[PDB]
This record gives C-alpha cells, sequence and structure tokens, in this order.
RNA sequence: GCUUGACGAUCAUAGAGCGUUGGAACCACCUGAUCCCUUCCCGAACUCAGAAGUGAAACGACGCAUCGCCGAUGGUAGUGUGGGGUCUCCCCAUGUGAGAGUAGGUCAUCGUCAAGC
RNA sequence: CCUAAAGAGUAACGGAGGAGUACGAAGGUGCGCUCAGACCGGUCGGAAAUCGGUCGCAGAGUAUAAAGGCAAAAGCGCGC
C-alpha cells in the first residue's frame, strides 16, 4: 500500500530536497486520530450507541468513548458522562485509511478547491475537518442518522510547520 | 491487536467508472464502483 | 578638592560605634575591594559631610589618606539617620586600573524651557528618575550622563535606549534587557 | 459576641531531644502531618507519631532531596 | 476618605509603634518632602485635610504623592456601655507613623513654592514635620 | 528520555523498602543486546558478586533472548555463594517480571540462593 | 590514568539556558508482531525474536555568568543582666547579635563493581 | 486558627470558623499513571465540551471547617 511508496521515492526525495545531512530527521507521519465532539447527547445519550458503530466502518478498529472532564453549566453537563469517541490508528491501518480518504472519498465531497495551508500548528501537525459522516464509501445513504462531524488530526516528526508542509507536498495533497 | 473485538477487514474492489483501479483494503467485503476518482477530478488537473 | 583624612580604627561593635558619634565626633567606616583585605577606619563626620554638598560626589575618583599611606577609592554605600539624616555609616570601593565598576551617576537635564511640548503644546516636564547606574573602567567614569529635551513634544516619553553615553559607559539596566523611562511631556494639572 | 469558641490543646511537639538515650517504645514525636520524617529505627503511628524501635540515641539530622527532617536512632 | 477596598478581617488588635522608620525614609518619586521625626499615628483625615491644602497652594503645575495609606481599622465603644459585651466597631481608618518616615512628595514647583506649600500641610497633622530634598544616597 | 525517565520512577517504591529492612538485594538490569545481574550489599554502597553477558565465555552473539538470561542467572548464583551471602531480595528496577527478568529469577532460585 | 554502563554518598557553589562534540565497544534510536505478554481503541507504552541502518532525537562529555543559587568585612535592628530619663518611647555599662544589601563566588566533589585502552 | 511572649500549658460577655456525620468501598494488597492553567491547530459549541502539540510543574486534588502534611505521592485507575 503506502507503507512501501513513502520509503520508494518520498523519503528518499526528502532527504536532499531539504539538504539534510541524515537520514532519520526527514518527517514522516506516526498517528492518525480521528475524534468527533458530540455536543448532543447532553441528556438523551442515545447517540453514542450510534456514533460507536458508525465510526467502526472507516477504520475497523473498535473506538474508545471519551468522557467530561469537568462541569461547565454552560452547556448543562458534568463529568461523568461521555460526550465525544475518539480512534487512533498507526501503522498499516492509518496508511491505508489515509489513501482510501485521500481520493476515494475526498474528491467526492461537495465543494473544495483544496486543503489550505493554513491549517498547521507551530510545530508541524495538521489538522482538517469533515462536513458529513456519510461521505466516506463504506456506508450506506438511507440506514444512517443526520450530519455528524467527524474529523481528522495528523502528528508528524516535523520540526517545524513548513518541512511539514514540504512533506505533505507528496503523496498528493490538494494544496492551494 | 485485540481478537474478536473488530470487526472484518478486507482488500475489497475498488473500480471507478473511468476504468481506474486501486486495490486499497477497506471494510465492505464487496466490490465498489467509483463515478469519479483521482484521474478524473477537475480539481486534481486544473479545470 | 577630593580628598578624606582617615584612622585606622580597632575597637569594633555596637557599643564603640555608639561613643564615636557621641564622645569624639567620628564615623565608623571601611575600605574594601582590589586584591587586599577590608579594613576599619575612622573618619570626621564635619570632613565627610562637607564634601558630601559637592554634587558629583558619588561619581567621582576620592583621594583616601589612611594614617600617611594613600589610596584611591570611592563611595559606594551610605547609611544615614532616617529622621536626622546625617551620615552614619560609609563604605568605600577601592580602584584599580584595570576593573571595571558601578557607580550612580547623576543626570542633568538641560534646555528644558525651549522644549518642543511645553511652549507649543504647554505640556510639563516630569523627571522619572533622576540617575542612572553605569558600569565602566576606572578612566572614563562620567561625573553626570547628559540628557537633553529640546526635541521633545506633548506626550513622548524618553527611554534610556535613547540618551547617549560617554564612549566605554555601559547602562547596565539596558545590559539586563529592560529599559527604563526618564522624563516626559504630560498634559496640564488643571 | 458570637465568638466564644476554641478547643482543648493537644500537647504535641518534640518529646526527646538530640543526644537523650531511649528504649523501643518511647514515643519521640507528637505530629499534625510529616514534620519530621522517621529514619533509622523509627516507626510511624497511623496519627503521625514517631516512636523507637531500638536502644539509642537520637540524632535528628537533615537529608536527601526535598529537604527533609528526619529523626533516627543511633548507637550510644 | 483613603481605607482598602476590602480586607480579610473586620477588625484589629492595637499593638504598638516602635522603632524609626529605616524603609519608606527616602525621596523616591519627587523633588522635595515632607518627612515625619516624631511618631504618632495619622487618621484619614488628616491626611485628606492636609492634602487639600498643599494642593490648593500650589494651583499651577506640579505632581503629588501621597506615601502614607491608613489600612488599620480602629473601634470605639459607644456613650453610656458597660466595659465587656464584646469588641466595639470600627469607626475610622488611620495609619502608623515612625519617625523618618517621608508622607508627601513634589516637584515641578520651585523650592520656595514648596517649602511654604508644606507648611500649610503640616499644620493640619498631629506631629513634627521636616522639610528634605532628594538625594543620590 | 520519558521511557528511560519514568521507568526510574517505577523502580523507587522497591528499592526504598529494601534499605529499610537493610537486606542484600539482587538488582538486574535489561538492555536491548544484553542483561545484568549484581549483587549489592546493604545500602547501595559496595558490589559483592556480579554477572552479565559481558563475561569471555558467553560474548557468542545472540544475548538478547531468553536462555542467555538463564544461563547468567544461574552463573550469578554460583558467584554469591563464593561471596558467602544468600537470602537476598530480588530487585526488578521497574521491569515487568515477566520475562528475561522472570527466566533470569529462576536460574538465580534454582541455583541455590533463595528468596 | 582514559571511555561507557549499574548502584550509591551529597542535594543548586551541584540547577536552567546557549554553543561544540561522541558510535571501536556500550547505550539509544531501529525491523517485525510468528511465538509468551499488552492496549477501557492503537506493538504509542509493556513484551518477545535480532542487527540490516544512524548518532538525527535522547543521553553523556566539554565551554560560557546571561538567569538562578551561594556570599563576606563593616554598620544597623532586636535582645539577657544591672542602672537612668523628659517614661505610649528611649539612653548608659556589660554580654550577644540578625534580615536586607555590598565586594565577590559557582557551569560540582567523591565510592564500589563490570566491560575495552 | 489567633491572642500565647520561637519546648508544654495559659484568661476575658476577646477576634474568626466548624461538629452531634460519611463509606462493604471512599477499607487491604499488587500493578500501573500524574494535575490546574496558558497558547497554537481543528465540523455545527466557541473565552469555556471532545481531539493533536508545546509550555507548565502542583499555581490541582484530598468525603467534610481550619491548621499541619502529601513523589515510596497520603492524589488517580484497574484485578483479586
Ligand atoms: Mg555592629
Ligand atoms: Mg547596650
Ligand atoms: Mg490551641
Ligand atoms: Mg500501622
Ligand atoms: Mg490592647
Ligand atoms: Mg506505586
Ligand atoms: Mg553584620
Ligand atoms: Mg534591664
Ligand atoms: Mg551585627
Ligand atoms: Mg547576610
Ligand atoms: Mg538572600
Ligand atoms: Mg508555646
Ligand atoms: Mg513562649
Ligand atoms: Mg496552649
Ligand atoms: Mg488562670
Ligand atoms: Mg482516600
Ligand atoms: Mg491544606
Ligand atoms: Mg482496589
Ligand atoms: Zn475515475
Amino acid at each position: 500500500r503506502l507503507k512501501e511508496i513513502y520509503r520508494k521515492e518520498i523519503a528518499p526525495k526528502l532527504k536532499e530536497e531539504l539538504q539534510l545531512a541524515n537520514v532519520m530527521e526527514v518527517p514522516r507521519v506516526t498517528k492518525i486520530t480521528l475524534n468527533m465532539g458530540l455536543g448532543e447527547a447532553v441528556g438523551d445519550k442515545k447517540i453514542i450507541e450510534n456514533a460507536v458503530a458508525d465510526l467502526e466502518k472507516i477504520t475497523g478498529q473498535k473506538p474508545v468513548v471519551t468522557y467530561a472532564r469537568k462541569s461547565i453549566a454552560g452547556f448543562k453537563i458534568r463529568e461523568g458522562w461521555p460526550i465525544g469517541v475518539k480512534v487512533t490508528l498507526r501503522s498499516d491501518r492509518m496508511y491505508e485509511f489515509l489513501d482510501r480518504l485521500l481520493s476515494i472519498s475526498l474528491p467526492r465531497v461537495r465543494d473544495f478547491r483544496g486543503l489550505n495551508a493554513k491549517s498547521f500548528d507551530g510545530r508541524g501537525n495538521y489538522s482538517m475537518g469533515v462536513k458529513e459522516q456519510i461521505i466516506f464509501p463504506e456506508i450506506d445513504y438511507d440506514k444512517i442518522d443526520a450530519l455528524r462531524g467527524l474529523d481528522i488530526t495528523l502528528t508528524t516528526t516535523a520540526r517545524t510547520d513548513d518541512e511539514g508542509r514540504a512533506l505533505l507536498r507528496a503523496f498528493k495533497f490538494p494544496f492551494r | 491487536m485485540k481478537a474478536d473485538i473488530h470487526p472484518t477487514y478486507e482488500a475489497i474492489e475498488a473500480t471507478c467508472s473511468c476504468g481506474n483501479v486501486i486495490k486499497t483494503r477497506s471494510t465492505l467485503c464487496k466490490p465498489i464502483h467509483l463515478d469519479v476518482c483521482s484521474e478524473c477530478h477537475p480539481f486534481y488537473t486544473g479545470k | 578638592d577630593f580628598i578624606l583624612n582617615a584612622q585606622v580604627r580597632s575597637d569594633l561593635g555596637k557599643g564603640a560605634s555608639r561613643r564615636l558619634r557621641r564622645n569624639a565626633g567620628l564615623v565608623p567606616a571601611v575600605v574594601y575591594g582590589g586584591d587586599k583585605e577590608p579594613q576599619s577606619v575612622t573618619l570626621e563626620l564635619r570632613e565627610i559631610a562637607k564634601l558630601l554638598e559637592n554634587e558629583a560626589a558619588f561619581s567621582h575618583v576620592i583621594a583616601l589618606n589612611v594614617g600617611g599611606a594613600k589610596e584611591t577609592v570611592l563611595i559606594k554605600a551610605l547609611q544615614r539617620h532616617p529622621a536626622k539624616g546625617f551620615v552614619m555609616h560609609a563604605d568605600f570601593l577601592r580602584v584599580v586600573a584595570d576593573h571595571k565598576l558601578t557607580a550612580h551617576v547623576p543626570l542633568h537635564f538641560i534646555n528644558e524651557e525651549v522644549a518642543v511640548g511645553v511652549k507649543q503644546a504647554g505640556g510639563e516636564i516630569s523627571h522619572t528618575i533622576s540617575e542612572v547606574e553605569v558600569s565602566c573602567l576606572p578612566k572614563d567614569l562620567p561625573e553626570f550622563i547628559e540628557v537633553d529635551m529640546a526635541k521633545v513634544e506633548l506626550g513622548q516619553i524618553v527611554h534610556l535606549s535613547d540618551l547617549k553615553a560617554p564612549k566605554g559607559v555601559e547602562l547596565v539596566q539596558l545590559a539586563h534587557g529592560n529599559d527604563l523611562a526618564v522624563a516626559n511631556i504630560h498634559a496640564s494639572r488643571v | 459576641t458570637r465568638n466564644g469558641r476554641d478547643s482543648e490543646s493537644k500537647r504535641l511537639g518534640v518529646k526527646l531531644f538530640g543526644g537523650q538515650a531511649v528504649k523501643a517504645g518511647n514515643i519521640l514525636v507528637r505530629q499534625r502531618g510529616t514534620k519530621f520524617h522517621a529514619g533509622y529505627g523509627v516507626g510511624l503511628g497511623k496519627d503521625h507519631t514517631l516512636f523507637a524501635k531500638v536502644d539509642g540515641v537520637v540524632k535528628f539530622e537533615t537529608k536527601g532531596a526535598f529537604g527533609r527532617k528526619y529523626v533516627s536512632i543511633v548507637a550510644a | 476618605m483613603l481605607q482598602p477596598k476590602r480586607t480579610k478581617f473586620r477588625k484589629q488588635m492595637t499593638g504598638h509603634n516602635r522603632g524609626l522608620a529605616h524603609r519608606g525614609s527616602k525621596v523616591s518619586f519627587g523633588e522635595y518632602a515632607l518627612k515625619a521625626t516624631s511618631r504618632g499615628r495619622l487618621t484619614a483625615r488628616q491626611i485628606e485635610s492636609a492634602r487639600r491644602a498643599l494642593t490648593r497652594h500650589v494651583k499651577r503645575g506640579g505632581k503629588i504623592w501621597i506615601r502614607v495609606f491608613p489600612d488599620k481599622p480602629v473601634t470605639k465603644k459607644p456613650l453610656e456601655v458597660r466595659m465587656g459585651k464584646g469588641k466595639g466597631g470600627v469607626e475610622y481608618w488611620v495609619a502608623q507613623i515612625q519617625p523618618g518616615k517621608v508622607l508627601y512628595e513634589i516637584e515641578g514647583v520651585s523650592e520656595e513654592l514648596a517649602r511654604e506649600a508644606f507648611a500649610l500641610a503640616a499644620a493640619k497633622l498631629p506631629l513634627a514635620t521636616s522639610f528634605v530634598k532628594r538625594t543620590v544616597m | 528520555s520519558v521511557k528511560k525517565e519514568t521507568r526510574l520512577r517505577r523502580a523507587r517504591k522497591a528499592r526504598l523498602k529494601m534499605r529499610e529492612l537493610e537486606t542484600v538485594r539482587l538488582c538486574v538490569y535489561r538492555s536491548s543486546q544484553h542483561i545484568y545481574a549484581q549483587v549489592i550489599a546493604a545500602d547501595g554502597g559496595k558490589v559483592l558478586a556480579s554477572a552479565s553477558t559481558l563475561d569471555k565465555d558467553l560474548r557468542e552473539g545472540a544475548t538478547g533472548n531468553i536462555d542467555a538470561a538463564k544461563k547468567v542467572g544461574q552463573l550469578v548464583a554460583e558467584r554469591a555463594k563464593a561471596a558467602g551471602v544468600t537470602q537476598v531480595a530480588f530487585d526488578r528496577s521497574g521491569f515487568k517480571y515477566h520475562g528475561r527478568v522472570k527466566a533470569l529469577a529462576d536460574a538465580a532460585r534454582e541455583g541455590g540462593l533463595e528468596f
């Protein structure tokens, strides 16, 4: 899949493209975490059992559900009952998840000129959202509930975001 | 990798209507057909 | 001009130092620095008070005469009576040709009356500070550092970095990445 | 006035000072919390009481990281 | 007048006023100062009485600092009330003054005008004062 | 790094218990290439007996496996006897008592010294 | 004596920050997840089998006082005893004596064991 | 807790606050782990939810007042 692809040309090219003196400090992606914070289920507690099932299909790893860390009465919740779920992807799963999201589903989202370069932190990690849960080809169109805002987060071994951006120049990232 | 809790994972069969085929693994166990893919998108080439 | 007479002191303590200021009219002191051991001395209150009426007493080299042997010192600190205001103790710092030393140098403000912010906008000059602490070689210690306020408008602030200093003089506070306001022009009180 | 209350005193503090000869079972310190920690030959009660478990002499040394105060028993 | 915005405790013990003022005894902001030479106590209405008299005299320019803040509450027992029955209620706030403390400072005026502006202020205060000038050390 | 730093924090409680009890200790070090064993007297000051895979009859090439840890364990037990020591306490040094560390301990028990 | 690991003594004069440097060995990163073992998901961490690559990260060593931390001498405050005053506070004789600040120091010093010179 | 005078104790119709319970796990043990907060990035939330990273080290926590303690954490989770 994308394992051998990374170490055939992407890794060798980025070695001399930033003029590096050693080979490990070339940026690589370690983990991808999805997350999707369900603002609802404040009292109903009826979408956790539905958010667990759908998020399974995209990846195939059993998700873990996260709980509130505080009270914050402004949202009429408190710690103890869950508000969101998350999954962590590593090694083979996160590469094969990338290409499926890279172009099996991302081109067919709706409207997009590309992925902006302004969604970078100061260290070299990328984060971007997904406006609809049905976008992926792993689920249907009718037997799924309403809009759910799944998210993508990227984590790379980049010292600063520019070579992180440079690493993402490969992988055919739609960067404008 | 924990067992009995991760549902079926396989290699499926992906085939875009433009003839594009990429053997990538997913969790459907059935062949799929794509109207559009990477080789036929306006944003990827400048349309 | 800058000369002081001193005598060696040998009876130390609180009781002995109180007798000096009642019976004899003397002032306890100590000389330290260079590469030598400290040395307790005594000196007349009338002589030290007369020398301190001069402006550049703390930013000038003073020739101390202990016994018959003379030596080059500098007033480093000064203890005063909180109520009456006279000097109770004084310590001197030995001066060596090649050794950086720290001193307190008064500021001089000139042409205040012709300032742009004063005659045009009717502002008032406010001196936030009056002296700066410098570190330099003994051969180029200035008696006073010059600051002018002719080209200062209403609301403008003068900082340490703005004012110029004689060659070989370091401002210490500016060296530690902390520039402090010196003077400003502000609107009238009433 | 709505203030006239207080509680009985608890008689805390050091009971044996440095250099004194002790026997096993002797109470060395009465405490809230651990101002002093148990060193060698010293036990800790459930209310943080330091007591002797051997015969010897009180030491009262400060040592280690954290700057802790220790009480220990040494040879006389 | 002058008093803290809020305090941890309502009342306080009387205490004692001893020692000289080795801190707060230098001219730190202005060019001239009024300084206490005897010990005592200033009641926050004397401070306000003395601030008006000083400021009303200059009436043209000049910056003024007050270096004293009354933060000690004192109580009083109402009249026709016996001894005991709890501590009395707080009536006014006050400051402790030791010999050598600087009370007021001024700059931007002449030495002759400041010297006669500080004389008007000193006539409202229940303690001995003196006129001092800023020095390098 | 964090990986090693958290292991030394993990191993402090057992080591401080032994100083209180003033008992002889058998300390173990495990790396990606070798494994180590030391017998330390009563207060962390002196080392009585030692054995590792760097002895010039075990430097054969395969020292990062289970059975290599078995030979050193039955070898440190022999050296402990020559020092006239038994009745020690096993110190796992924050490593889990599961793998090469466990195989090391069993060899010591068979070697003669008893915990 | 030289270098690297394990365990200690001592808890900043020993720390932080900046710069340079170390792979012969050791150590660290590293490959894979068959097999023991593991994740409220993930071989990330714990664990197992070595070994192709590198000293990048980490760790160690060496430099610098910038920050931190130590810090005199002298004076001052307080104070036990005896005695005075103008007695809400002080003074004298005698003994004791800070805190702050100033000159200035500091990029630690040792012990046992095992591998290479 | 202060008064209370650096061992203990020490009065007033002196200055301030709490108690007349809780818990079969909130106890024992083995194993494992560190907080509050700030900033940056990220779908509806947007100063404050969940997610990623850096800093931070105790400014968090401790059933219940205040004081004294807390890295072998005395704080947090899991099996028995
Ligand atoms: Mg003295
Ligand atoms: Mg005396
Ligand atoms: Mg009490
Ligand atoms: Mg017990
Ligand atoms: Mg009273
Ligand atoms: Mg533990
Ligand atoms: Mg002294
Ligand atoms: Mg007396
Ligand atoms: Mg003294
Ligand atoms: Mg000192
Ligand atoms: Mg200090
Ligand atoms: Mg007492
Ligand atoms: Mg007492
Ligand atoms: Mg008592
Ligand atoms: Mg009585
Ligand atoms: Mg508890
Ligand atoms: Mg507390
Ligand atoms: Mg339990
Ligand atoms: Zn296509």
